[PDB]
RNA sequence: CGGAGAGGUA
DNA sequence: GGGTATTCGCCGTGTACCTCTCCTAGCCC
DNA sequence: GGGCTAATGACGGCGAATACCC
């Protein structure tokens, strides 16, 4: 990417490996120069934001071992756009049934 | 060609020759002060600008004018070396001609007195040293240059003002170089708002109003006229062909009386196209079309003159038969179009609540001065003053210059104030922006940011004292008497020299010159700083400053910048970048005539930059100037692109000019990942110098540059031949064509010995000539600190593998040999100063003394009788170095003081002990004590002793110079005595000052044996008051502050070794810990026996992506294999020649490298001294983007008698076998970094506690416990760690009474707790409380 | 302005509410260390457990007062150092890496004394720390009462935390060096030597490989 | 151990 | 009328360490 | 001597107070 992020046209034809022309190198400095000043950046942003997530779930504690709600969430295999991004497995792992699900049939 | 270079050639792989060598690298310091202090024939930056700017001063009252005439530099009282032994500042007094002009009173302008005080005292400016370097409190300050926006038109983008309609607004903002900025920002609604500096918005033509401007000229001045005839049926209108690009066809567009463009249509070009080619003059338009358009002024009736139709008001249907009805034929409607020129301004005048100037310049005044009841003049007052008064607005010569230029005016100067017609302008081209005729300027563009160096600062701020003490002196002559009274009697010297000493010293740009390698002060002074005063602010986010630009190329360097949170904003100035004369930055290109490369270079700017292309230093240069490739590489806007040859216009002078000093020292740059070798270049700054310098083996060249360049260098001022060496003088006897008329003898040059520069670290320059050897001038005659014969030694060669060796070596961390311990290398020197001051109390004055109350003799043993500890002795923490003692204000015991003094025996004294003990947890050697006492304090032993040693140095020097010149005049008297009769019998056997006893027959002899005695005693005297002169000022008293007799500085060395921990480095942005220094058997080895001194974890190159250490190692172990197989030609004694064949084989390997050939050297003696230097290793020089292929390093290995490969099969010293494969190993320059282990380390557990809380901080005797924040406080409440928070926040952090109770209970010898009530929360409750808000407790 | 504070109120917490019995040292790979130890200065385990230093001294005998055991502490002589082992051989210590972003940034290891200047880390825990031996400086910090070093040992011994908090699945697992030492034994060749050989078990595979 | 500014570190 | 649609202030700003300065002064009594 | 003694080149968010077409 160049300033404003949109891609050179000429990209970086050659390697470490082999010598690394001044604009190639000059061009790759804005990349390492906008990673740099983005982990600056996103490391006081997300510092920030654990420190009010912190402040507005402090008092959240387990206290209880049953309430005895069926009210629950349901849970389906994430198919986002037009294929599967997560399997229905992983987010019901761990969790604990609401009522007692049947086979398709 | 240099001497010092025939000692050690550096080979260098470079293949283009440098057509621009590298200029001094402090110019700009140098340049920046020089245009400051320098004299004037006109009125240019300096101090004659700020004096012709603020002066003459004119008074209330009396016509008594005080007139500047001249002003001169009074010479510094002291120089640079004894300025910063005595710990005041090196400034130069100023001093001013000026005469105090009373005119006649009452009459026509004449003078009736003119009275002169010349060289009027107003206060001393610190100078700077000829490094570039400002002495302030007896410390080297660096002025930071400052990158900010140029004084001018700025035409920005407002961007996320959607309000649910989105649209990207516009603004224009005028700044000034001094004065209040304006602002012309558009709206959602399309309305110009305008603001002066910040304040509140207001209507554009507000301002026109308050410029005495009626809505009619409003109107005229910046919308089209369009015409109305009133003739035919519903009114005729005069085609305007080019009136319709962006109109809508409303209505009925006729040509040669049909209609071409039906109502309704969207008018096209080929609607204009037909038009234009019709030439019609006139058309006939609906009625409803002329009521949609505004009149452009006001219209009255012919036969009474009553107003009818006015401006800024719409046309309709009764007011066109009201105008026709009383006569008229021309009307002048304002044109309108959404997309070109719109009614902005039509707008912004119905929205205008004034109609006048008087009102518009009292709503001004309010929104200036919220309340403060407004008169009419008044508000004329502010508002001629803030912009049309010289002494509140001005724009300087660069801010017109950028004013006209973004304008587009031919004019490259005007008036420092606004004008009329500039506001005009500025409407009418931001108008145009918004009808997109216009673009908007880049922002952080290097052609829109200027540099302030150290002068421009320090002209302004010193304009700001001189405009305070205008305002005294404005005050005086108006009070006092209007009659004769000399004008050193009301100008005080507390304003001027306060603001100019706040400026050098606490300013946010007046920067501690980070001084521990001479790359480190060279990065510093060249420093571009975007934060300061005027500028950025460092909590600005700022992704768009942060980022570099595509013309921040070749004139700050894009690979340095620090890592912290200010990235992106502090850069370095490239190498070979320099100021313009007006601030911006200029970078060399070689002129390219048709297709030849020239010589010749041109400083193109950065606007200047962009509108040719430039080739890149790549694509060599074959015959005379021709590139070799047909399409090469350029860039024409910042990106890069493929030009013809016969295209291009400039090209880039070197291939190190995109890079600073020391982004351009990283050999094979081009092979590291940009991140990584930024972070290496961030390290190299961080370099300690090492106790012994030595050359990098692989090295660019640039060593040499920064060397010289730097201030630690003792370079040959005139040349000749060295008469005396020493490790801290070196006495050259001077070339006779390099002699001032008369005699001048030697040059002394005395040597920096161990001086904290600025942080705890050692600079020491070290003697690297012998007796007779012949100088020329320019040339190192000492190495400074990190540097060996002339070059940079930032760090040392080491040998390394690169293999991960059982794993203490696993991230980045890093394995020593105990042999590197052994050689004493990576080893520091740290002087620590501590400063005892002996003050003033109102209880007495301390005193500096031997005899400290109630202490042990054990540590006054190294003490002496004047209370200033040895130069020499061994301390530890705890010991006393200055015995400092204050007066007691009175002896009051307490019973339980009684009882402790009754049992351990103490005594009881009227003075308390203050003395300065040296802190706990460093030792060392006392090397330096530097005694400061000002005029009235008498004189103690060390005092006196310092000054003798001061003394004899001086004296010695002067007595050099004394023994030259009188055994010059006696040579001279010598042979005229001879002559007028042979006497040279009796003079040898006499003492050779006894000759001027000694008389002779009358002649012309006689006489010359008179006037050469005369000139001998002349001689006698001179130096009798030039060593009183030198006693004055090393015994005159020294600056201090108020209350404090003397000040006592003493350094102490601590020889620091590196260990397991340490923060060890590369160039190249490798880094690491030192794991742990295992003995030396243990270390690898190979089938020569050889160990291994460094082994570096591989796996850090797959990833961090800095594989130029690998061919660092690679060409490292090329060169040192040079250097062996040497060094054995060296132990077997071969011939010369042998060795000189196999140097100018080593030089000579390559294709297309500039490196010339020998002999050209001398045949033994040089050869030999080469030799005796290559023996460690061979110098190889590699330009960053022109370095050695992979080919030159595999044949330099060939001809080392070395895997070709790069890998030998090392052999596992640990244990003592092969492993499956070779691993790479060679020589890398590795950089001991200033983050010691020793420095970092700490804990603590019972200590220092604050007086306002219990938490635990002071010093560094023993520092506070470490700050256990809330975020570790999350992350134990993550865990059930629910009792440890309580422990560590409640009886390990503030209950005193937890704190004593389980300190008792653990030292009891169990390990429980008192639940406890913070003190921090008590504070936190106390404060609530004090503010008339009650807190209180629910009690169980 | 001061009961105001950024970040948090400053001394109940933040900024900086800062700890006795507690220290900072850049860290060292140490790769002989068992999973729940960690390597640390012998200078820093003296003059952090000084009163623990002074209760055994005082308890032993060796001591008469807190005066002597002051002196004996600073001598720093060999009878002090057995001491201190006895004080440090189950006592554990939490390791703290500066920016905190999760629990596993705070962790509980077994001290072990070295001899040197900075502290060891175990290699498998500095993914955990989200600490790369690149000069990064740690903070240990020294639980006192039963209950402290009872419930670090329960929950915040890295043995404990083999488990992310976060999504499940391990985070301390081999990163690059153990790694690729591993990934070099189990690859496999067509012809080398003792090939095609019958062996009974890693007994003299181990002999005939070394 | 009362508080600001600067650099470097992670 | 009313709902934007501005304009007017308040406010927030990762972490922790090291080093370094640099510290109410004017003034009419 | 001294005892009183007196600015924007931030940015994004947000609540409060009016501002403006239909």
């Amino acid at each position: 990417a160049k300033p404003d992020g949109s891609i050179i046209e000429t990209p970086i034809t050659a390697n470490f490996r082999e010598g690394l022309n001044v604009l190639q190198y000059f061009i790759s400095t804005h990349g390492a120069r906008k990673g740099l000043a983005d982990t600056a950046l996103k490391t006081a942003n997300s510092g920030y934001l654990t420190r009010r997530l912190v402040d507005v779930a402090q008092d959240l504690v387990v206290t209880e071992d049953d309430c005895g709600t069926h009210e629950g969430i349901m849970m389906t295999p994430v198919i986002e756009g037009g294929d599967v991004k997560e399997p229905l497995r992983d987010r019901v792992l761990g969790r604990v049934t609401a009522e007692d699900v049947l086979k398709p049939g | 060609y240099s001497y010092t270079e025939k000692k050690r050639i550096r080979k260098d792989f470079g293949k283009r020759p440098q057509v621009l060598d590298v200029p001094y690298l402090l110019s700009i310091q140098l340049d920046s002060f020089q245009k400051f202090i320098e004299q004037d024939p006109e009125g240019q930056y300096g101090l004659e600008a700020a004096f012709r700017s603020v002066f003459p001063i004119q008074s209330y009252s009396g016509n008594s004018e005080l007139q500047y005439v001249s002003y001169r530099l009074g010479e510094p009282v002291f120089d640079v070396q004894e300025c910063q032994i005595r710990g005041v500042t090196y400034s130069a007094p100023l001093r001013v001609k000026l005469r105090l002009v009373i005119y006649e009173r009452e009459a026509p302008e004449g003078t009736v007195k003119d009275i002169k005080e010349q060289e009027v005292y107003m206060g001393e400016i610190p100078l700077m040293t000829d490094n570039g370097t400002f002495v302030i409190n007896g410390t080297e300050r660096v002025i930071v240059s400052q990158l900010h926006r140029s004084p001018g038109v700025f035409f920005d983008s407002d961007k996320g003002k959607t309000h649910s309609s989105g649209k990207v607004l516009y603004n224009a903002r005028i700044i000034p170089y001094r004065g209040s900025w304006l602002d012309f920002e558009f709206d959602p609604k399309d309305n110009l708002f305008v603001r002066i500096d910040r304040r509140r918005k207001l209507p554009a033509t507000i301002i026109l109003r308050a410029l005495n401007y009626t809505t009619e000229q409003i109107l005229d001045l910046f919308f089209e006229k369009v015409i109305f005839e009133i003739r035919d049926n519903k009114l005729q209108m005069e085609l305007v062909p080019e009136r319709l690009r962006g109109e809508t066809a409303s209505f009925d567009i006729e040509a040669n009386g049909k209609v071409y463009v039906e109502k309704g249509r969207r008018i096209t070009a080929r609607h204009i196209r037909q038009l234009e080619k019709d030439d019609v003059k006139l058309i006939e338009v609906p009625v409803e079309y002329i009521a949609g358009k505004v009149v452009a002024k006001d219209y009255i009736d012919e036969s009474t003159g009553e107003l009818i139709c006015a401006a800024n008001m719409e046309l309709s249907l009764d007011l066109l038969a009201k105008l026709s009805q009383s006569g008229h034929k021309r009307i002048e409607t304002l044109f309108t179009n959404d997309l070109d020129h719109g009614p902005y301004i039509s707008e912004t005048l119905r929205v205008d609540p004034t109609n006048d100037r008087l009102s518009a310049l009292v709503e001004i005044y309010r929104m200036m001065r919220p309340g403060e009841p407004p008169t009419r003049e008044a508000a004329e007052s502010l508002f001629e003053n803030l912009f049309f008064s010289e002494d509140r607005y001005d724009l300087s010569a660069v801010g017109r210059m950028k004013f006209n230029r973004s304008l587009l005016r031919e004019e490259i100067e005007g008036s420092g104030i606004l004008s009329k017609d500039d506001i005009i302008d500025v409407m009418k081209k931001l108008i145009d922006i918004r009808n997109g005729k216009g673009e908007v300027d880049d922002i952080d563009h290097l052609g829109n940011r200027r540099i302030r160096s150290v002068g421009e600062m320090a002209e302004n701020q010193f304009r700001v004292g001189l405009v305070r003490v205008e305002r005294a002196v404005k005050e005086r002559l108006s009070l006092g008497d209007l009659d004769t009274l000399m004008p050193q009697d009301m100008i005080n010297a507390k304003p001027i020299s306060a603001a100019v000493k706040e400026f050098f010293g606490s300013s946010q740009l007046s920067q501690f010159m980070d001084q521990n390698n001479p790359l480190s002060e060279i990065t510093h002074k060249r420093r571009i700083s975007a934060l300061g005063p005027g500028g950025l602010t460092r909590e600005r986010a700022g992704f768009e400053v942060r980022d570099v630009h595509p013309t921040h190329y070749g004139r700050v360097c894009p690979i340095e910048t620090p890592e912290g949170p200010n990235i992106g904003l502090i850069n370095s100035l490239s190498v070979y970048a320099q100021t313009n004369e007006y601030g911006f930055l200029e970078t060399p290109y070689r002129k390219v005539t048709d297709g030849v490369v020239t010589d010749e270079i041109h400083y193109l700017s950065a606007i200047e930059e962009g509108n040719y292309v430039i080739a890149q230093a790549n694509s060599n240069l074959d015959e005379e100037g021709h590139f070799v490739e047909d399409l090469v590489t350029c860039r024409s806007k910042g990106e890069s692109s493929l030009f013809s040859r016969d295209q291009v216009d400039y090209m880039d002078v070197s291939t190190q000019q995109v890079v600073s000093v020391g982004a351009s020292l990283i050999p094979f740059l081009e092979h590291d990942d940009a991140n990584r070798a930024l972070m290496g270049a961030n390290m190299q700054r961080q370099a300690v110098p090492t106790l012994r310098a030595d050359k990098p083996l692989v090295g660019t060249g640039m060593e040499r540059a920064v060397a010289v360049d730097s201030g630690v260098t003792a370079v040959a001022k005139r040349g000749g031949v060295v008469q005396y060496v020493d490790a801290s003088r070196i006495v050259i006897k001077v070339n006779e064509d390099e002699m001032y008329p008369g005699e001048a003898g030697i040059d002394i040059y005395n040597l920096t010995k161990y001086t904290r520069s600025n942080q705890n670290t050692c600079i020491n320059q070290m003697p690297c000539v012998s007796l007779g050897e012949p100088v020329e001038r320019g040339d190192v005659l000492a190495d400074g600190p990190s540097t060996d014969l002339g070059e940079l030694a930032l760090g040392q060669n080491m040998r390394v593998a690169f293999m991960p060796w059982n794993g203490y070596n696993f991230e980045d961390s890093i394995l020593v040999s105990e042999r590197v311990v052994q050689e004493d290398r990576f080893t520091t020197i740290h002087i620590q100063e501590l400063a005892c001051v002996s003050r003033d109390t109102k209880l007495g004055p301390e005193e500096i003394t031997a005899d400290i109350p109630n202490v042990g003799e054990a540590a006054l043993s190294k003490l002496d009788e004047s209370g200033i500890v040895y130069i020499g002795a061994e301390v530890t923490g705890g010991d006393i170095l200055v015995g400092k003692v204050t007066p007691k204000g009175e002896t009051q015991l307490t019973p339980e003081e009684k009882l402790l003094r009754a049992i351990f025996g103490e005594k009881a004294s009227d003075v308390k002990d203050s003395s300065l003990r040296v802190p706990n947890g460093v030792s060392g050697t006392v090397i330096d004590v530097q005694v400061f006492t000002r005029d009235g304090v008498e004189k103690d032993k060390r005092a006196l002793e310092i000054e003798e040693m001061q003394l004899k140095q001086a004296k010695k020097d002067l007595s050099e110079e004394l023994q030259i010149l009188e055994a010059g005049l006696f040579s001279r008297i010598r042979a005229v005595l001879v002559a007028g009769g042979v006497e040279a019998e009796k003079l040898d056997k006499l003492p050779r000052d006894r000759w001027l006893e000694l008389g002779l027959t009358d002649e012309e002899k006689q006489n010359q044996l008179e006037q050469l005695a005369e000139q001998y005693d002349e001689l006698k005297h001179e130096f009798e008051k030039k060593l009183e002169a030198k006693r004055r000022k090393i015994t005159q008293g020294d600056d201090l502050a108020p209350g404090v007799l003397k000040i006592v500085k003493v350094y102490l060395a601590v020889k620091r070794r590196i260990q397991p921990g340490d923060k060890m480095a590369g160039r190249h942005g490798n880094k690491g810990v030192i794991s742990k220094i295992n003995p030396i058997e243990d270390m690898p080895y190979d089938e020569n026996g050889t160990p291994v001194d460094i082994v570096l974890n591989p796996l850090g190159v797959p990833s961090r992506m800095n594989i130029g250490q690998i061919l660092e190692t690679h060409l490292g172990m090329a060169a040192k294999g040079i250097g062996d197989k040497i060094n054995a030609m060296l132990k077997q004694q071969q011939e010369v020649a042998k060795l000189r064949e196999f140097i100018q084989r080593a030089y000579d390997l390559g294709a297309d490298v500039r490196q010339k050939v020998d002999l050209s050297t001398f045949s033994d003696e040089e050869v030999m001294r080469l030799a005796e230097n290559l023996r460690k290793g061979m110098p190889i020089a590699t330009p960053v983007f022109d370095g050695a292929k992979e080919a030159e390093i595999k044949e330099l290995l060939k001809l080392g008698d070395l895997p070709t490969s790069g890998q030998i099969r090392l052999y596992d010293g640990r244990t003592g076998e092969q492993f499956e494969r070779p691993v790479t190993v060679g020589y890398m320059y590795m950089l001991k970094l200033n983050h010691l282990v020793d420095d970092k380390m700490h804990a603590r557990s019972t200590g220092s506690y604050s007086l306002v809380t219990q938490q635990p901080l002071g010093g560094k005797a023993q520092f506070g416990g470490q700050r256990f924040g809330e975020m570790e406080v999350w992350a134990l409440e993550a865990y059930g760690a629910a009792y440890t928070l309580q422990e560590m926040l409640t009886v390990k952090s503030d209950d005193v009474n937890g704190r004593t109770k389980m300190y008792k209970n653990i030292v009891d010898g169990n390990h429980q707790m008192e639940p406890g009530m913070p003190e921090s929360f008590n504070v936190l409750l106390k404060e609530i409380r004090s503010l008339g808000i009650n807190i209180e407790l629910e009690d169980e | 302005d001061m009961i105001k504070g950024k970040q948090g109120r400053f001394r109940q917490n933040l900024l900086g509410k800062r700890v006795d019995y507690s220290g900072r040292s850049v860290i060292t790979v140490g790769p002989y260390l068992r999973l729940h130890q960690c390597g640390l200065p012998k200078k820093m385990a003296l003059e952090l457990f000084k009163p623990f230093i002074y209760g055994k001294l005082e308890l032993r005998g060796l001591a008469t007062t807190i005066k002597a055991a002051k002196k004996m502490v600073e001598r720093e002589e060999a009878v002090v150092w057995d001491i201190l082992d006895e004080v440090i051989r189950e006592h554990p210590v939490l390791l703290n890496r500066a920016p905190t972003l999760h629990r596993l940034g705070i962790q509980a290891f077994e001290p072990v004394l070295i001899e040197g200047k900075a502290i060891q880390l175990h290699p498998l825990v500095c993914a955990a720390y989200n600490a790369d031996f690149d000069g990064d400086q740690m903070a240990v910090h020294v639980p006192l009462t039963l209950e402290a070093q009872l419930e670090a040992r329960a929950l915040m011994m890295s043995t404990n935390n083999i488990l992310s908090p976060a999504n499940g699945e391990p985070i301390i697992v081999p990163s690059q060096d153990v790694v690729l030492g591993l990934y070099y034994m189990t690859r496999d060749c067509v012809n080398a030597k003792g090939e095609g050989m019958v062996l009974t078990g890693p007994k003299e595979a181990e002999r005939l490989y070394r």
